[PDB]
């Protein structure tokens, strides 16, 4: 795994702590599991043995498989939620408004007139941003898929439109 | 039939001496006129078939597929004129005099009393849908495509000349009215078994059966949409045509011949459906789906019941409609994103939302919903199929619940999901294509308020 | 009254008188009367004025007769002319006995409502009728097969006879 | 007339011109009429052809 | 490699003419087209033609049948006779083999 | 999408209103035929055993 | 629901702040690194950001949490993701 | 994506003595 | 153009003239010679279907 043994403890205890918190349902009764739980990852914390540190982990691994809620708490809108998703059909890309007929765009002269300065802003960056990656990129290709931030004042970062001008969450 | 053969050879002078820039108005504005004159077909009688001349004649079963056959040519033209827009003037007229030809052959071909002239007019089809696939095919499989589709045609429809030039010697005509009288019964022996085989195995093969199935989809993925509409709507019928016309003079052996082919058809029913669900090709997929509607149609002909044949003929007319407007639906994604892929394209209701009930309104056909039409005749089939054996209703139920599944399948993958980021050039239905798909939607629902004029001869 | 009742019977309406028990008033009079005054009045005028520009204008239409022709039984083998008359002549008659078929199926399915819970006892005939008008229909039509004709008709019935004469030969 | 507009009437034309050739084959089958045993019948007092 | 037009970029009816119907790229022949489709199409065959199926005079018999069906009805149950006799043709007029 | 479906309706109304139109004054000022008996040596002519005079008018013209 | 402001996120990320015992309610500031300032380790980050979660209603991915190491990042993190411009 | 048409390498499918 | 016309109509004439005579003679002879030989060539004595038998062949 990507993730560095640091990491793997983070993301067990975050887990732990919710499918503890699924159990419990009452916040009191909870509470006085999580901080028992927390005493267990610090009794080890400062374990500096990786061989023992590593069987620990993997050891609390099994154990949370056996302890797990079968039907763990989900945000709505995370994956898995009630709610994941559930806006995705209202989300109309930026691009659909140039395919706008006239008497459309006229009801909104503010608005376009607005969007052109975005389109204009986008054109006349785009080939600075090219070129920044260009002599930026080790040869070979990239290693990571980070991006740079820009350098000079009125340079914009590179490859920014379709994250800048992305739907919003609630889009309508 | 001469009120429409001789209008529909006037539509290639017309095409040939219109102005540059009207021959798709022109073209288009009399082949509708001549659609709409072809309602006089419908004189029928209780009796006695409609009966012009030695040469040609109108019963219930042809005129419902000629009404098709001429409601076509201006669909087709609808459909042909953008992916023809650059193309040289003159290769234009000889597109659009390839439809006309086409559907010169086809109106003859179902109007012919004298079964040696149904012969030549249903071979005389070929050349015209060849020439349209592999001159205006896109890809380089289109010359392949032309092949399998010419020689698996001639490899059955040659046994044919001879099976019938071997009845006019020994029955002394081939006329459709005099062999109803003098029909006589077919007895057990190899000689008649071939006969048999001869006399059918050319219309199973553009039915197409099962087995026999594999040239349609190559010609599908490589023909242009005029291609596909004629080839689907119209073309897979002649051998549906054929059959349930032949098999009058093939009574009593067709009633163990028919078995191998029966099973064919139940069983193939099954696995095209099933394969429709992992067809990766919107074109392809629609081919395998017309595969599994026709094994319907040849187990309905094979049985010869009156409650069939009523099927059969309302599973023509209504597969012809719903399979030409999903061949159209899916050239409008294709004039788009340049692809058949099925995948590429996703959650295009977002940005086309009346053509996403179209595709609706066409997915709903394809599965049969009551009372379309396309229920009509399908339910009509399972009803007496299910006489025919009960045990049939085990493999007829099965195949609706996989044609449910593929027909919404192709509906969610293409129209819901979440849209594809990169492709940013899906421009707004043009009125064009909106008024194609109205153009097949409307009449096959229209026909639900009056289906006995699709029922056929023994309505 | 618009058609015939004999082809298509109805027993005589016996409808109880109102004999009401209670002081209410009963909500169907009000109602009746609404709808009297309301929707039948109002609707009657207008078919009578549709009704009066009819009489103005009288013109016939006719119920077509045929003439009855020879059978496929008296056809000589092969003999199209003859045998051409004689099955026009069977399919409209194959025709006609379909909805003699329906005929009875509408009065054993009229009979089955009106009665109510006493069907089974009180659509004894219609059933009866039924069964013996479904029993002629089978034996003349049944299993003739899509490409039907007066010829296999009539060899159905041969068939039959010859094992109805078998039936009376061995008893 | 216009040389804009008369490639309009070559269709249009066709099926006045196939109706009629229609007609004129039902000349060439009139073997029968009057004649079949279902339809015969006397003529009227100025009929001279049942149909045409 | 060897002499070759490159492939032209495709073109979209919307960018010169936004009121484009699609049939064509003369806004003249444009409407033209569109006009011929819809009234043909529409109007005559789809409305005319429906109309025209609507009133086809007793397609194939069905209203004929049921009527000559009720007069032998009325006529043979007021005679006595049976609705309807197994025998289709009167056997009389046939000779069984034999 | 707005204007195809104006358009639709237009176009299907542009003839749809005047047939509503003509098939109601035919049904009302028109009427339908009478059954009747054949007089005795009456030929009807081959569109007057058709009830509704539309059908009378399209087997007179057409069939 | 009804919307949030900038002044509004960082108003409630620093009051769950306040009522954290291991945090100083004097010390806090929206600019305290909760490593080097604040005195913390990575278990009780982890406890910050679940603390968060539960106060806006929605999960911050663990590949996104860890580097949320200032209150001004847990703000500016909230705001992008609910589309808060103020 | 244009009409697909021989190019060179498919021409000399048919240049050869023999198929 | 015109003398394709004239010449293909001339030539197709005569060929129709011919076509149609071969054909009669073909009629001639066929009927002189069932003339020539009744004994080949005996009256069918007709039965009527009533007579004639038939095995039915029932569609179940
Ligand atoms: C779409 C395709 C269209 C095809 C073409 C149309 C062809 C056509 O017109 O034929 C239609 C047909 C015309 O038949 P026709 O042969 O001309 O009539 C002959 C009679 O003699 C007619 O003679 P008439 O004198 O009785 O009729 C004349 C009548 C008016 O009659 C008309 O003119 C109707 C014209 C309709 C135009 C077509 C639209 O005069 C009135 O003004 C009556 C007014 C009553 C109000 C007071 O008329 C209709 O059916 C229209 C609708 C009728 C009312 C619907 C029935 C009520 C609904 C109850 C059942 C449904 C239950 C609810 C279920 C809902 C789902 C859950
Ligand atoms: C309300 C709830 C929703 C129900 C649906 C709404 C619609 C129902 C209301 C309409 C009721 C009126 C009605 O239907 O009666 C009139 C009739 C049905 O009722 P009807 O049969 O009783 O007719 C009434 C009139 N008399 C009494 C004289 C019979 O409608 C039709 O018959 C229309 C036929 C349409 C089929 C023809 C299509 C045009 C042909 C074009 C040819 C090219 C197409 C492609 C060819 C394909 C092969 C053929
Ligand atoms: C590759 C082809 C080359 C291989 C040879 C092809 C022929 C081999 C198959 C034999 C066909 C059957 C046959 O030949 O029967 C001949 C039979 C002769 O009988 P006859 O003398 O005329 O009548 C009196 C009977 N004592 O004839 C008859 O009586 C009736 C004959 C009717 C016409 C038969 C046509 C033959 C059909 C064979 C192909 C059928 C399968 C088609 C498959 C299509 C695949 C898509
Ligand atoms: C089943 C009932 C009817 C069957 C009729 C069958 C007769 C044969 C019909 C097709 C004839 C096509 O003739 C030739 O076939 C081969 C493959 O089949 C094609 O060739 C294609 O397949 C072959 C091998 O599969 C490949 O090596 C080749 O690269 C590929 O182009 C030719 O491009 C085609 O010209
Ligand atoms: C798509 C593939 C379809 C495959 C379908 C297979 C169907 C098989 C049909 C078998 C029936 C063949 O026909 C059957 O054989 C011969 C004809 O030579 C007939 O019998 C005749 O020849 C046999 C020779 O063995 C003699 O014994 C017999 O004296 C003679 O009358 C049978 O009475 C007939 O019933
Ligand atoms: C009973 C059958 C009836 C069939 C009816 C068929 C209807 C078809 C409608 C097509 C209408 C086209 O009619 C059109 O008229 C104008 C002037 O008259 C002609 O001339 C026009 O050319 C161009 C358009 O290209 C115009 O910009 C110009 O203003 C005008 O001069 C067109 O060349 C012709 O195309
Ligand atoms: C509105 C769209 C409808 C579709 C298009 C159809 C157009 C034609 C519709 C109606 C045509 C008139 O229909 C015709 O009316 C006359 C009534 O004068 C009838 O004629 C009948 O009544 C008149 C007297 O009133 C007498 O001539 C006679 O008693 C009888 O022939 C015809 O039998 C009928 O066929």
């Amino acid at each position: 795994a990507y993730l560095t043994h640091q990491q793997k403890v983070l993301r067990l205890y975050k887990r732990a702590l919710r499918h503890l918190e699924s159990w419990c349902i009452h916040r009191d009764k909870y509470r006085y599991f999580a901080c028992l739980l927390r005493a267990r990852f610090d009794e080890h914390k400062n374990e500096k043995d990786m061989v023992k540190a590593t069987q620990l982990l993997r050891e609390a691994e099994e154990e949370f498989w056996h302890g797990q809620h079968p039907q763990p708490y989900i945000f709505p809108e995370s994956p898995g939620g009630t709610s994941y998703e559930r806006y995705e059909c209202y989300k109309v890309p930026e691009w659909c408004l140039d395919d706008w007929h006239p008497s459309e765009k006229a009801m909104y002269p503010d608005y376009f007139a607005k969007r052109e300065q975005w389109k204009k802003l986008r054109r006349e960056s785009w080939e600075r941003e090219v070129k920044q990656l260009q002599e930026e990129t080790p040869v070979g290709g990239p290693r990571t898929e980070a991006l740079p931030p820009a350098r000079k004042q009125g340079d914009l970062p590179p490859l920014w439109w379709h994250i800048v001008t992305r739907p919003r969450e609630r889009p309508m | 039939m001469l009120k429409y053969i001789i209008p529909t050879i006037m539509l290639m002078p017309l095409t040939w001496l219109s102005k540059n820039n009207m021959i798709w108005v022109n073209s288009t504005a009399h082949s509708l006129l001549i659609s709409f004159t072809s309602l006089l077909l419908m004189n029928q009688f209780g009796d006695n078939s409609l009966n012009f001349s030695l040469l040609f004649f109108s019963d219930s079963l042809s005129t419902p597929l000629l009404i098709l056959t001429m409601w076509l040519l201006p669909l087709m033209l609808m459909a042909s004129q953008h992916h023809l827009s650059k193309e040289n003037l003159t290769r234009k007229k000889l597109f659009i005099t390839m439809l006309i030809s086409l559907q010169l052959f086809l109106i003859m071909t179902f109007t012919a009393m004298e079964l040696i002239l149904f012969y030549i007019l249903f071979e005389a089809t070929l050349v015209p849908t060849l020439i349209i696939i592999t001159r205006w095919g896109n890809q380089t499989e289109r010359l392949n495509a032309g092949l399998y589709f010419l020689f698996y045609t001639l490899a059955g429809s040659l046994p044919l000349l001879v099976a019938l030039i071997y009845i006019q010697n020994t029955v002394g005509s081939l006329n459709f009215l005099m062999l109803q009288y003098w029909v006589q019964p077919v007895h057990n022996s190899w000689s008649n078994v071939f006969m048999w085989l001869a006399c059918m195995m050319a219309f199973m093969v553009k039915m197409p059966l099962y087995g026999l199935h594999l040239w349609l989809p190559k010609a599908h993925v490589e023909a242009p949409i005029a291609g596909s509409m004629v080839l689907a709507a119209v073309l897979l019928k002649l051998g549906g045509y054929g059959m349930l016309r032949i098999t009058l003079i093939l009574n009593p052996m067709t009633d163990f011949m028919a078995y191998p082919f029966i099973m064919l058809s139940l069983w193939g029913m099954i696995m095209t459906s099933s394969i429709c669900l992992r067809q990766t090709d919107l074109k392809s997929l629609i081919a395998y789906s017309s595969v599994s509607h026709m094994a319907l149609v040849i187990v309905a002909i094979l049985i010869q019941t009156p409650w069939s044949y009523m099927g059969a003929t309302a599973l023509m007319i209504a597969h012809g409609l719903t399979s030409s407007m999903l061949f159209c639906l899916a050239n409008s994604n294709y004039e788009r994103i340049h692809s058949r892929t099925m995948i590429l394209a996703r959650g295009l209701q977002t940005l086309l939302p009346l053509m996403a009930t179209w595709w609706l309104l066409a997915s709903l056909t394809n599965l049969a919903l009551p009372p379309t039409i396309n229920l009509i005749g399908e339910l009509f089939v399972v009803m007496s199929t299910f006489s025919w054996s009960n045990i049939t209703i085990i493999l007829m139920g099965v195949n609706m619940v996989i044609t449910a599944l593929y027909s919404l399948y192709m509906l969610i993958m293409t129209q819901r999901g979440k849209y594809t980021y990169h492709i940013n050039n899906i421009s707004p239905s043009f009125t064009r294509e909106n008024a194609l798909m109205s153009l097949h939607i409307l009449p096959l629902l229209l026909l639900t308020l009056n289906p006995k004029i699709i029922l056929g001869p023994l309505y | 009254d618009s058609w015939d009742k004999d082809v298509y019977p109805e027993p005589p309406r016996r409808t109880p008188a109102p004999s009401p028990q209670t002081s209410l008033p009963n909500p169907i009079t009000y109602l009746t009367k609404a709808f009297d005054l309301l929707v039948d009045r109002p609707v009657t005028l207008v078919r009578e004025f549709i009704e009066r520009q009819h009489a103005k204008n009288k013109y016939y239409y006719y119920h077509r007769e045929f003439r009855r022709v020879p059978d496929i039984t008296e056809c000589q083998e092969k003999d199209v002319l003859c045998m051409f008359e004689a099955e026009m002549q069977w399919r409209r008659d194959y025709k006609v006995d379909q909805e003699i078929v329906n005929i009875i199926q509408e009065r054993l399915k009229a009979c089955q409502q009106r009665e109510g819970e006493s069907h089974r006892q009180n659509c004894a005939k219609e059933l009866e009728q039924f069964t013996q008008v479904v029993k002629a229909y089978q034996d003349r039509y049944h299993d003739l097969g899509a490409h039907y004709s007066a010829r296999k008709c009539l060899a159905k019935q041969k068939q039959r006879m010859l094992a109805e004469r078998k039936a009376a030969k061995e008893a | 007339v216009v040389r804009d507009h008369w490639v309009h009437v070559l269709v249009p034309m066709g099926f006045v011109f196939g109706y009629y050739l229609d007609r004129k084959n039902d000349e060439k089958l009139t073997a029968f009429r009057n004649k079949s045993l279902l339809y015969k019948r006397e003529l009227k007092p100025n009929e001279e052809v049942t149909w045409k | 490699r060897w002499q070759e037009d490159p492939e032209p970029e495709d073109e979209n009816l919307y960018e010169k003419n936004p009121d484009s119907h699609g049939y064509d790229k003369d806004p003249a022949v444009d409407i033209w087209n569109m006009r011929v489709v819809f009234f043909f199409g529409f109007s005559i065959v789809l409305v005319l033609g429906s109309t025209f199926v609507a009133y086809l005079p007793d397609y194939r018999m069905q209203e004929w049948a049921r009527r000559e069906a009720e007069r032998l009805v009325k006529y043979r149950e007021a005679h006595g006779l049976p609705i309807m006799e197994s025998n289709c043709f009167d056997p009389s007029k046939i000779q069984l083999p034999e | 999408d707005k204007r195809f479906l104006k358009l639709l309706r237009f176009y299907i109304l542009l003839t749809g209103i005047p047939v509503a139109i003509g098939i109601t004054l035919i049904n009302v000022f028109i009427g339908e035929a009478e059954l009747a008996e054949i007089p005795e040596g009456y030929v009807p002519e081959h569109w007057e055993y058709f009830k509704h005079p539309i059908s009378r008018w399209i087997a007179r013209t057409f069939f | 629901a009804p919307p949030l402001t900038l002044e509004g996120i960082k108003d409630r990320v620093l009051y769950v702040l306040k009522l954290y015992d291991k945090i100083d309610p004097e010390k806090l500031s929206v600019n305290s690194h909760f490593m080097k300032d604040l005195g913390l380790d990575s278990l009780d980050q982890v406890e910050i950001i679940m603390a968060m979660e539960d106060e806006f209603g929605f999960e911050i991915p663990d590949i996104d949490a860890e580097k949320l190491m200032c209150p001004q990042e847990i703000v500016d993190y909230i705001a992008d993701k609910k589309d808060v411009y103020e | 994506a244009r009409q697909w048409q021989p190019d060179v390498e498919w021409a000399e499918q048919y240049g050869g003595a023999v198929m | 153009q015109l003398l394709y016309i004239t010449s293909f109509v001339f030539v197709g004439y005569y060929l129709l003239k011919r076509q149609d005579y071969m054909y009669a003679v073909r009629d001639h002879d066929m009927f002189s010679y069932i003339k020539s030989h009744p004994e080949d060539f005996p009256e069918k004595d007709k039965k009527t279907y009533g007579e004639v038998f038939e095995e039915f062949h029932p569609v179940r």
